[PDB]
C-alpha cells in the first residue's frame, strides 16, 4: 500500500517557524503532485501549497512569500517550510499525493494529517 | 457464417449503446463525475452513442439484405451522419490524449490554461470540423468519381458504396484519421518520455545508492497507454489504410475485406466506454445507476 | 465410395434435381491439383455426411457440362444448394482450408 508519514507540526509562538514532512512509503508513478491542504478549524479544507514532479509549484495566496514547498530529489518525500506563522495558519495539515499512473484520471492518498497550532 | 454475423453484429450495437448511454448517465447524474476531462469524454461519448443508434444499425441491413432500402437521399444523408461522428470520435480521442498529457506534465499551467467556455469551444471546433468534412462535401456530391461504373452506382438508389474521388478520399481520411493518430502518437509518447527523464533524475538525485526499476504503477501505466494506442489503430488503421490503397488501384482489396474493416472501427465506439471511464467515481456511478 | 460419380447425362438427376448440398469436383487425370485433393473429399465425404454430397465430374469423359458455368481453371468445387450455384472455389487447398470454405457456406 502507499502510505503518507507526516510530522514536524505541533505548537509554535507568532511570527515563528515549523518544517511539515510528509514520507509516501510504497509505489507512485513516477509522475504526481505531493501537496500539502490544511483544515481550519470549522472550515473547508483548502489548499496551502503542491508541487509536481517535474518541480513546478502552486502556493495558495495567504502563505505566499511565507512558506516553501520543496521534495526530496532522491524519495518519495516533501516539506513544507512554515515561516513568519500567523494564528490563522492553525489548522489539521494533511499530506496528498495525486498519482497520475492511470493516465486518464487521478488516483489520490490522503494523509491522516497532523496539528499545526499558532499561539499569539 | 452469415447467421453467425447477423448476431455478431446485434452486440455490436447493444455494447455501444449500452456502454455510452451509461457514461454520459454516470457524467450526468454525479456530481463528482462533472470535470474537465469528463467535458470532453462526453464529447466522444455521444458521437459513439450516436453510431450504435443511428449509423450502425442502417449498416447492417445494408449487408444483411445486400442493397440499400431506403433511397439515395438517406443514402447520403446516412453517410454523411456516419462520416461526422467518426470524424468525431476520432478527433475527440485526440483531444483527450492533449487534455491527459498538459493535465500530467503541466498541471499548474493547464489549470489557468485550460478552463470550462475553452474546452466548450474546443468541442464546438472539433464537431464543426467533422461538420465540414463529412456533410458539406457529401450533401454537395464533392466526393463523387467521374467514372461511369461509379456513376451506375450514384443513379441507383439501391446502390449506397461510398466511391469517392481521389482528393476527397485523401483529404477526408488525413484530417479525419492520420492526423489525429499522429497527434496522439506524439502527444503521449512525450507523457513515455516525461516519465522515463523523470525516473532518471531520480537515480542521479541518490549519489549512486539507488537505481529506480518499473513498479506496479509504471507497468499498469505503459499497460493504459498502450490500451489507448492499441485499440484506437487496431479499429482504425485498418479501414483508413485500405481508404487509401482503392485511389491508387481500386480492384487490389476486395468489397467484403473493405467493408469488415469498417466494422472493426465501429467496434472501437463500443471500447472508448472501457478504455476512458475507468476512474473510482464511474465505477461508484455505474453501480448506482445498476 | 460415398462419392457420387457423375455423368453428363446424369448431371440434371445427381446434381440439379438432387436434395441439398451437393459439392461438385471438376477434375481431370492430366491435372496434377486435381488429384492433390482427391483423398481429401474422401475424407470430406465422410465428416458431412447429411450435411453435403460429394459429386466428381472428369471433364475428359465428361466435357459437355464444364463451359456451362465458365470452369476456365482445375479443379474447381461449385457448391450447388437445391439447383442454384451458391459458393465457388478454384485451385488446390488442404482439409482445414477447405472446411472453413464448407463450414462457412453451409451454415
Ligand atoms: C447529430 C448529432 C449532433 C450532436 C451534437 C452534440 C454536441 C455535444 C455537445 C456537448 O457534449 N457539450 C458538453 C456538455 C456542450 C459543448
Ligand atoms: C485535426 C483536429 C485536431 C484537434 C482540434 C482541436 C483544436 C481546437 C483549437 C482551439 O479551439 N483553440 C486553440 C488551442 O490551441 C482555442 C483557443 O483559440 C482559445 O483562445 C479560444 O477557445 C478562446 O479562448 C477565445 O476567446
Ligand atoms: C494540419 C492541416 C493540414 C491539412 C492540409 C494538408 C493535407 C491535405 C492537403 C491535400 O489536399 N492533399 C495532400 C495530402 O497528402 C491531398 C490532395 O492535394 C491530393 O490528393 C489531390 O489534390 C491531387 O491528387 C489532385 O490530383
Ligand atoms: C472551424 C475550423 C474551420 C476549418 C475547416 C476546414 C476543413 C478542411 C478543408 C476541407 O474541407 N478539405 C480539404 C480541402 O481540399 C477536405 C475536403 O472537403 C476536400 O479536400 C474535398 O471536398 C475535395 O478533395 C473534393 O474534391
Ligand atoms: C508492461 C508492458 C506495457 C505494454 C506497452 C505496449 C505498447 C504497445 C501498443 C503500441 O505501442 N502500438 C499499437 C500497435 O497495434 C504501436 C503504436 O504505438 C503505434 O506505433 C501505432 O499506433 C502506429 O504508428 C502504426 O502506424
Ligand atoms: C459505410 C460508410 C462509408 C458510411 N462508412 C464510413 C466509415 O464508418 C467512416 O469513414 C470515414 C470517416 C471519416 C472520413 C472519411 C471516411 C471515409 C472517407 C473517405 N473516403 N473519409
Ligand atoms: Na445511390
Amino acid at each position: 500500500q502507499v502510505q503518507l508519514q507526516e510530522s514536524g507540526g505541533g505548537l509554535v509562538q507568532a511570527g515563528g517557524s515549523l518544517r511539515l514532512s510528509c514520507a509516501a512509503s510504497g509505489s507512485i508513478f513516477a509522475l504526481n503532485i505531493m501537496g500539502w491542504y490544511r483544515q481550519a478549524p470549522g472550515k473547508q479544507r483548502e489548499l496551502v501549497a503542491a508541487i509536481h514532479s517535474g518541480g513546478t509549484t502552486n502556493y495558495a495566496n495567504s502563505v505566499k512569500g511565507r512558506f516553501t514547498i520543496s521534495r526530496d530529489n532522491a524519495a518519495n518525500t516533501v516539506y513544507l517550510q512554515m515561516n513568519s506563522l500567523k494564528p490563522e495558519d492553525t489548522a489539521v495539515y494533511y499530506c496528498n499525493v495525486k498519482d497520475f499512473g492511470a493516465i486518464i484520471y487521478d488516483y489520490d492518498y490522503w494523509g491522516q494529517g497532523t496539528q499545526v497550532t499558532v499561539s499569539s | 457464417a452469415a447467421k453467425v454475423m447477423s448476431l455478431l453484429m446485434a452486440l455490436v450495437v447493444l455494447l455501444i449503446v449500452a456502454g455510452n448511454v451509461l457514461v454520459i448517465a454516470a457524467i450526468g447524474s454525479t456530481q463528482r463525475l462533472q470535470t474537465l476531462t469528463n467535458l470532453f469524454i462526453t464529447s466522444l461519448a455521444c458521437a459513439d452513442l450516436v453510431v450504435g443508434l443511428l449509423v450502425v444499425p442502417f449498416g447492417a441491413t445494408l449487408v444483411v439484405r445486400g442493397t440499400w432500402l431506403w433511397g439515395s437521399f438517406l443514402c447520403e444523408l446516412w453517410t454523411s451522419l456516419d462520416v461526422l461522428c467518426v470524424t468525431a470520435s476520432i478527433e475527440t480521442l485526440c483531444v483527450i490524449a492533449i487534455d491527459r498529457y498538459l493535465a500530467i506534465t503541466s498541471p499548474f499551467r493547464y489549470q489557468s490554461l485550460m478552463t470550462r467556455a475553452r474546452a466548450k469551444v474546443i468541442i464546438c471546433t472539433v464537431w464543426a470540423i467533422s461538420a465540414l468534412v463529412s456533410f458539406l462535401p457529401i450533401m454537395m456530391h464533392w466526393w463523387r468519381d467521374e467514372d461511369p461504373q461509379a456513376l451506375k452506382c450514384y443513379q441507383d438508389p439501391g446502390c449506397c458504396d461510398f466511391v469517392t474521388n481521389r482528393a476527397y478520399a485523401i483529404a477526408s481520411s488525413i484530417i479525419s484519421f492520420y492526423i489525429p493518430l499522429l497527434i496522439m502518437i506524439f502527444v503521449y509518447l512525450r507523457v513515455y518520455r516525461e516519465a522515463k527523464e523523470q525516473i532518471r533524475k531520480i537515480d542521479r538525485a541518490s549519489k549512486r545508492k539507488t537505481s529506480r526499476v518499473m513498479a506496479m504503477k509504471e507497468h499498469k501505466a505503459l499497460k493504459t497507454l498502450g490500451i489507448i494506442m492499441g485499440v484506437f489503430t487496431l479499429c482504425w488503421l485498418p479501414f483508413f489504410l485500405v481508404n487509401i490503397v482503392n485511389v491508387f488501384n481500386r480492384d487490389l482489396v476486395p468489397d467484403w475485406l473493405f467493408v469488415a474493416f469498417n466494422w472493426l472501427g465501429y467496434a472501437n465506439s463500443a471500447m472508448n466506454p472501457i478504455i476512458y471511464c475507468r476512474s473510482p467515481d464511474f465505477r461508484k456511478a455505474f453501480k448506482r445507476l445498476l | 465410395d460415398k462419392i457420387i460419380h457423375l455423368t453428363d447425362d446424369s448431371f440434371d438427376t445427381d446434381v440439379l434435381k438432387a436434395d441439398g448440398a451437393i459439392l461438385v469436383d471438376f477434375w481431370a487425370e492430366w491435372s496434377g491439383p486435381s488429384k492433390m485433393i482427391a483423398p481429401i473429399l474422401d475424407e470430406i465425404a465422410d465428416e458431412y455426411q447429411g450435411k453435403l454430397t460429394v459429386a466428381k465430374l472428369n471433364i475428359d469423359q465428361n466435357p459437355g457440362t464444364a463451359p456451362k458455368y465458365g470452369i476456365r481453371g482445375i479443379p474447381t468445387l461449385l457448391l450447388f444448394k437445391n439447383g442454384e450455384v451458391a459458393a465457388t472455389k478454384v485451385g488446390a487447398l488442404s482439409k482445414g482450408q477447405l472446411k472453413e470454405f464448407l463450414d462457412a457456406n453451409l451454415a
